[PDB]
């Protein structure tokens, strides 16, 4: 895990993304989602992550 | 082979109509100006 000041990103793309291996996952401290809901994240489609 | 009068009447009417419809496509200070797309990434609280 890199530093704060050089943060590593990836990019995500073609594949199905399921939150429900993550959001049934009860091993996070925080999990906040601003502009969604972390239940309807299965609903939609995105362009990139 | 004139009729302004007439026809300021329709495009008076014809351009607030336009308009009515128009803004329906504002956000008034909101994530989306589309309902559907409120209600389909957001729960109802």
């Amino acid at each position: 895990f890199a530093s704060v000041y050089a943060w590593n990103r990836k990019r995500i793309s073609n594949c199905v993304a399921d939150y429900s291996v993550l959001y049934n996952s009860a091993s996070f401290s925080t999990f906040k989602c601003y502009g969604v809901s972390p239940t309807k994240l299965n609903d939609l489609c995105f362009t990139n992550v | 082979s004139a009729l302004g009068k007439l026809q300021d009447v329709v495009n008076q009417n014809a351009q607030a109509l336009n308009t009515l419809v128009k803004q329906l496509s504002s956000n008034f200070g909101a994530i989306s100006s589309v309902l559907n797309d409120i209600l389909s990434r957001l729960d109802p609280p």
